[PDB]
């Protein structure tokens, strides 16, 4: 009986890695983006006050 | 969204554009060349009397 009752349990809360791989190779490339967004202001900066 | 809205307002006069016309300021010491060109004319002036 055991046995059922920790396979759910189990089967209730515990995730797999892959999926979140993917969201996490997706995010880290559009962070690493947002850098180079931000690298790009530097060359925005020039602007402001000319 | 707010903020940026009404980080706008510029209150009193502020510097984003007011700051390029500083640049400028420069053309009226040309503007202050022919004043003292009026004043080289007194000297066509006087030297009437001379």
């Amino acid at each position: 009986l055991s046995v059922n009752v920790q396979s759910i349990k189990s089967n209730v809360i515990d995730v797999d890695y892959g999926e979140a791989m993917m969201n996490l190779m997706q995010v880290q490339l559009a962070y690493q983006a947002s850098l180079k967004a931000s690298t790009t202001i530097s060359q925005l900066s020039l602007l402001n006050y000319m | 969204s707010v903020y940026s809205e009404y980080q706008s307002k510029s209150g009193v006069n502020t510097n984003e554009e007011l700051a390029a016309l500083i640049q400028y300021q420069s053309s009226y010491g040309a503007a202050a060349k022919i004043v003292s060109t009026v004043d080289q004319m007194l000297d066509t002036l006087l030297g009437l009397k001379s």
